[PDB]
């Protein structure tokens, strides 16, 4: 009875009643056997009457479904979208859904005002899950997000990082280690829904150097929220807290931020002997443009000693006054240095006073 | 002072939630009564009025309570108790009448109004 | 529930009798009391509710018109019983 | 043969073999929930107490087993001083591993010893060692007296205050220690000052470990000390809708579940309207569903009346948009819980305008039934069985859809 | 059977007697079994950090595998911060689910011992070694011993019984790391006391008098002093030195343990004498 389809939707846009309740069950039944692989050829078919529907009369039944029948509406298209879903074999019926949707859609964008997408939503919604298409470019692609966020789109923005997303789940390929930093720079900046799925795709089958872009974006961008975000990625994907970039790793943990404590703790945890060695040498050494924060320098040097690690296992607390066990060797102009600016960090005084 | 604020703020929502139906009024002051009691167990300084303002709702609830009973669906002649739990919940209201004006320390006119 | 219903049936069939049959200026009490609320949680209450209402409806209405002779109390009387027996 | 029955054990007890002397040991909760008499539990744990003080390290570990089991039999205790000094003389032994045992000893009895202030002190010293397998059991005991008493814990969270803020102790440890703030809920200062330890904590240690630790730690916090759930409520909304990390998020709603199953009258307006928006800005499925499930838990309790307590259209509210969208989402779960609100706004809440949003119900229950009909899947079951549920609540709620409903089930059988 | 025991304690209430008499015949016959730092830190906290974090960061991990696992672990030099991010993952499972990747970390951690590796991995593979430990200590001993001969027998648990210095016949490269030196001396103990079982259940098998019984004494006093004297020599700094620091603290505690359980060890290791210049060290470090 597939040929009264279209004239029962026709009846089913205007008023049904109870039809609708059988339309609904015969498409279910439909859905059900092709579940079941029980060669159910009628969803194509009302898929076709819908579409010639829709054709005949745009406004018509797009202005009845968006303002009096909102219920029956949403019904058969969401049972309609489940079928196409379920439907994986070679997709033909995605291509009417997909511009039944788009011409409804253009249809409502004029025609219903007093009833903002209580249908329209969910239309809309559809056509974006369903439009997920596979990029074919993920080297220009890039430089399109860069130029949407100059553009300040939203919809434009999310449809980007979606497809860009699919791109790097696709096989790896080269990616850019220019315009990089400043697509993850201007996400950052605006809320990115898909920021953190589009980091991790970026990080994972990157062709550059990871921890070098990290450590760029966190030193440079006084990102707060997503603070975090990047601090796991800097301590996950490097697993030594200096790796490859000493000069940076110590401009970044060491200056003239706000979750710099994590940071050193993990540094001092987490750190080779001969790099925290390296690492004392290097930043006790004489230098006179004060490139390390004092404060977080002893500290450091503080904490090294103490490292429990080391006494993990001799008698505590109950030593003798004058017996000194264990200290830190170090050299005359190191020694100087370290006077020195212990004396400078004390000179700072903005409110503690003397005593 | 934020105890006695929040005690304040329970309390005038409590007095602003009355216009809704007998079923939600009774779990409103179940949920501030125990709220209450929680409160007064914490703090020592607000002991006195928390205590006080939750016998005040307890006594509130359970005239509710009892006007909600079964018993006024049935016809007169057809009374048979074993249900009529208002017979006890007049007698626990004015037990509680007592207790709260005579127990409590510091009582004003417009309280021992109130109570009477 | 439905013991306190049986003893409802048994204690309208005495107030019934009480009622209309010995001194009905002595009871002299009015029905005046919320009835028939749809508060039951069975058909089988509702539909005892529904009987226990049409006995008080009839014999509020045949309190005072004849004597304590009995002359059609016997038929209320009766007819209680037949709705009471009737629901299973 | 009470009497008897002891003294079996002791001679077992004075066997020469740690065979024999560790199965005494751990026979005892045996003889105390067969003969509950006070005489003979206090007889029994003065023995228990000599075999600790003396004993091969692992009676020890034992008798301390025996202490976690029988737990409820401790208040009836006559001796107390010779039982805990007993307990307490191998807290100077120089084994890193005797200290251990002993300080999860005493945190095992807070309950009868919960004002010592020598066992206070004792735990406070070792808190601050070097020796990991006694600091990952002097935390267990302060936890343990943290919350039996409270001139420990006031001292406690300074301590730990500072122990976190010194760049000291690994990170690993570090999120052995942030629990203890639960306990904090003897005092409103107790409170305030965790409150503001933790504002600090979260930005200072932007993991995902530490967040996901300290943010479910002080929301129990702010469910015991119910003095500052509104401002508890508006951070963790902060955080679900800024903060990126899935976790983080998840976390997030399975809290909020949890404060709006305790506490649902305190939820304002502006709270529910900010998670309505939080819920609809989000793009993923599984988020989507988890803020749906807690406006579902919300809408059955007093919250909704408040929502729509006037001094906006109704339609106006965007609640009611995100329910109907929700109503026919593709996904069954977030349909059922969509619809679960629907049924429950409709039945509380009776406004001239929401009468539509009756209709908009009763026809998404026929989609929800048919989409669940034949899936037979144990999700699919779930949700059929909420389904379900809410008709009949709807059903009797208000007689006036029975008919309505009554048919269709009818057809879908 | 140790799995079995756990669970025995766990639930006390039902099993009567049955927990007192599996508790002796363990404590009798298998004492490398009731070695008190294996069962404390199984009670770990009650701080629930551990069941919160597992509740809410399982979720759904990409399906790791012991396979997964081996493909990223075998290029681990060309790729360290894919092996960091499998067993971040690993360590939040429970102490069940992580027996199917007992083979996988215990047979591959030779290249572990090569420099340049965070001592993160160490730590972590030290952590889920001792969740395991927790779990299956027999086959996961003879999988480790195994695993770090140097660089080759398939050494059996009745072999190491009979010669448990075989454990300390391990690649020098073991000597200066410490997150695997904690593991070497964790075997040493248990094998130590397992051998003392070993003979004693082997003399009264073999009966079929007490200078064959003051022969087994001495043979395990013997055996204990050599013991400690490897140890001992391990401490020595090597002339390529003319980490330690942490080697030497985790033999001084293993040292205390040992001298703590039986006095007559300390009286025989000094009447053999060690090199004195290790007294500086031991005289404070136990």
């Amino acid at each position: 009875a597939r040929v009264v389809q279209g004239s029962p939707e026709v009846p089913g846009i205007t008023v049904r009643v109870l039809q609708a309740l059988a339309t609904l069950l015969s498409s279910p039944h439909g859905g059900a056997l092709v579940m079941s692989m029980h060669r159910s050829h009628f969803l194509a078919c009302p898929l076709l009457r819908q579409l010639c529907q829709y054709q005949r009369c745009v406004p018509q039944d797009t202005g009845f479904s968006s303002l009096f029948l909102k219920v029956l509406l949403q019904m058969l298209q969401w049972l309609d979208s489940p079928g196409v879903e379920g439907g994986p074999l070679r997709a033909q019926l995605r291509m009417l859904a997909s511009q039944a949707s788009a011409g409804r859609r253009l249809s409502d964008v004029r025609g219903g005002l007093l009833r903002l997408a209580e249908a329209l939503a969910f239309r809309q919604d559809l056509e974006v899950v369903s439009s997920t298409v596979r990029a074919v470019i993920a080297t220009l692609r890039s430089g399109e997000q860069c130029s949407v966020e100059p553009d300040l789109i939203s919809k434009v923005l999310q449809g980007l990082i979606e497809v860009r997303s699919p791109h790097l789940e696709e096989l790896l390929t080269a990616f850019f280690s220019a315009t990089a930093d400043a697509a993850s720079p201007f996400p950052a900046c605006k809320p990115v829904v898909v920021v953190s799925s589009l980091l991790l795709q970026e990080e994972e089958p990157l062709a550059g150097g990871k921890p070098g872009a990290d450590g760029g974006s966190l030193e440079a961008v006084r990102l707060g929220p997503s603070s975090g975000l990047l601090v796991d990625w800097l301590e996950m994907l490097d697993p030594e807290v200096v790796s490859s970039c000493p000069d940076l790793q110590l401009r970044l943990l060491f200056s003239r931020p706000s979750f710099r404590p994590y940071l050193l703790t993990l540094f001092t945890h987490q750190s080779s002997w001969p790099t925290l060695h390296q690492c004392i040498r290097v930043l006790l050494g004489k230098s006179r443009e004060q490139r390390f924060d004092p404060s977080a320098s002893l500290d450091f040097l503080w904490a090294c000693i103490h490292v429990p690690r080391i006494w993990q296992g001799r008698d505590q607390r109950t030593p003798q006054k004058r017996r000194e066990e264990l200290v830190l060797r170090v050299q005359g102009p190191e020694l100087i240095s370290l006077v020195e600016l212990i004396l400078a960090e004390a000179e700072t005084r903005s409110q503690d006073g003397d005593t | 002072d934020p105890s006695q604020q929040f005690l304040q703020q329970s309390l005038e929502r409590v007095y602003s939630l009355q216009h809704l139906d007998p079923q939600g009024a009774q779990e409103l002051l179940e949920f501030t009564i125990r709220d209450l009691q929680r409160l007064g167990e914490l703090q020592s300084e607000l002991a006195g009025v928390a205590d006080f303002s939750a016998t005040y709702l307890r006594c509130q609830l359970l005239l509710i309570k009892a006007l909600q009973e079964k018993l006024w669906n049935v016809a007169a002649p057809l009374y048979l108790k074993q249900s009529d739990l208002a017979s006890a919940a007049a007698k626990q209201i004015m037990e509680e009448t007592y207790k709260m004006e005579f127990m409590y320390s510091g009582v004003e006119n417009k309280q021992v109004v109130i109570i009477h | 529930r439905n013991v306190e219903l049986q003893q409802q049936s048994c204690l309208l069939i005495s107030h019934a009798i009480e009622a209309l049959i010995l001194d009905p200026e002595s009871a002299s009490f009015q029905e005046y009391g919320s009835t028939g609320t749809a508060h039951a949680d069975s058909e089988y209450e509702r539909r005892m509710m529904s009987v226990y209402n049409h006995v008080l409806e009839e014999v509020e209405s045949l309190n005072r018109k004849y004597t304590p002779v009995s002359y059609m109390h016997t038929a209320c009387l009766c007819n209680a019983i037949i709705a009471l027996l009737k629901v299973p | 043969d009470a009497n008897s029955a002891l003294m079996e054990l002791d001679k077992g007890l004075r066997s020469g073999k740690l065979g024999e002397q560790c199965e005494a040991v751990v026979r005892f909760p045996r003889l105390f929930q067969k003969y509950p008499f006070p005489i003979l539990i206090n007889s029994a744990f003065l023995k228990l107490a000599d075999v600790f003080r003396v004993g091969n390290n692992f009676l020890r570990l034992c008798v301390l087993k025996v202490t976690q089991q029988s737990e409820k039999h401790l208040e009836k205790i006559l001796n107390v001083d010779e039982f805990v000094k007993r307990i307490f003389s191998v807290i100077h032994s120089n084994d890193p591993v005797a200290r251990a045992i002993t300080l999860r000893m005493l945190g095992s009895l807070a309950s009868i010893i919960p004002e010592r202030k020598n066992a206070h002190h004792s735990i406070r010293q070792s808190l601050d060692s070097h020796d990991n397998v006694e600091v990952e059991a002097a935390v267990f005991a302060a936890a343990n007296f943290s919350a039996q008493s409270k001139d420990f814990a006031v001292g406690i969270c300074n301590k730990i205050s500072e122990m976190i803020q010194g760049l000291a102790t690994p990170v690993d440890l570090k999120l052995k220690l942030i629990p203890i703030l639960q306990h904090m809920h003897h005092d409103a200062i107790l409170a305030s000052s965790a409150r503001q330890l933790l504002q600090q904590l979260v930005t200072s240690y932007p993991s995902t470990k530490m967040v996901i630790v300290s943010l479910h730690t002080f929301t129990l916090l702010a469910a015991s000390s119910l003095v500052d759930t509104p401002k508890q409520i508006q951070l963790l909304l902060q955080y679900l809708k800024n903060d990126p990390r899935k976790a983080v998020k998840r976390l997030a709603i399975q809290d909020l579940k949890l404060l709006a199953n305790k506490t649902p009258h305190t939820w304002s307006r502006e709270n529910i309207q900010a998670l309505c928006e939080c819920a609809l800005q989000t793009p993923y499925d599984s988020l989507k569903l988890g803020m749906l499930s807690v406006l579902s838990t919300l809408s059955g309790t007093i919250a909704i009346k408040h929502y729509f307590s006037i001094v906006s259209s109704p339609r106006s509210s965007d609640l009611v948009k995100l329910a109907q969208e929700c109503c026919y989402h593709n996904n069954r779960g977030i349909a059922a819980h969509g619809v679960r609100v629907l049924t429950n706004i409709t039945v509380s809440c009776q406004e001239k305008d929401l009468l539509a949003l009756e209709q908009d119900a009763v026809f998404g229950l026929e989609s929800l039934l048919v989409l669940c009909s034949q899936d037979d899947s144990p999700g699919a079951q779930a949700t059929l069985k909420i389904a379900l549920n809410c008709m009949v609540k709807l059903a009797k709620g208000r007689p006036h859809l029975s008919q309505s409903v009554v048919e269709t089930l009818l057809t879908q059988l | 059977i140790k799995f079995l025991i756990r669970q025995a304690q766990g639930l006390q209430q039902e099993l009567g007697g049955l927990h007192s008499a599996l508790l002796r015949l363990l404590a009798t016959n298998y004492p490398h079994l009731c070695i008190v730092d294996d069962w404390i830190c199984e009670e770990e906290i009650t701080g629930t950090d551990a069941l919160l974090r597992r509740m809410l960061l399982t979720n759904n991990a990409k399906n790791h595998s012991p396979k997964q696992l081996q493909e990223a672990f075998s290029a681990v030099p060309v790729n360290n911060t894919q092996v960091m991010q499998i067993i971040e993952h690993l360590t939040l499972l429970s102490a069940s689910e992580l027996i199917p990747y007992a083979e996988v970390l215990t047979s591959n951690m030779s290249q572990l011992l090569n420099s340049g590796v965070p001592r993160r991995i160490l730590q972590t593979v030290n952590k889920l070694w001792m969740v395991l430990n927790t779990v299956m200590p027999r086959r996961l001993w003879v999988m480790t011993v195994n695993a770090l001969q140097p660089s080759q027998q398939k050494y059996t648990q009745n072999d190491l019984m009979i010669d448990p210095l075989i454990v300390l016949r391990c690649d020098q490269r073991v000597h200066r790391c410490p997150p695997l030196m904690d593991i070497t001396l964790h075997m040493l103990n248990g094998y130590l006391l397992a051998s003392k079982a070993y003979l004693s259940a082997h003399l009264k098998e073999t009966e079929q008098e007490v200078t064959r019984e003051e022969l087994k004494n001495a043979l395990l006093a013997a055996q204990d002093s050599a013991a400690v004297q490897i140890l001992l020599e391990i401490c020595l700094p090597t002339e390529e030195e003319k980490n330690l620091r942490e080697v030497q603290c985790l033999i001084c505690c293993l040292l205390h343990q040992m001298y703590i359980a039986d006095p007559n060890i300390a009286k025989l290791v000094h009447f053999q004498g060690y090199p004195c210049e290790l007294l500086p060290l031991t005289v404070a470090g136990i």
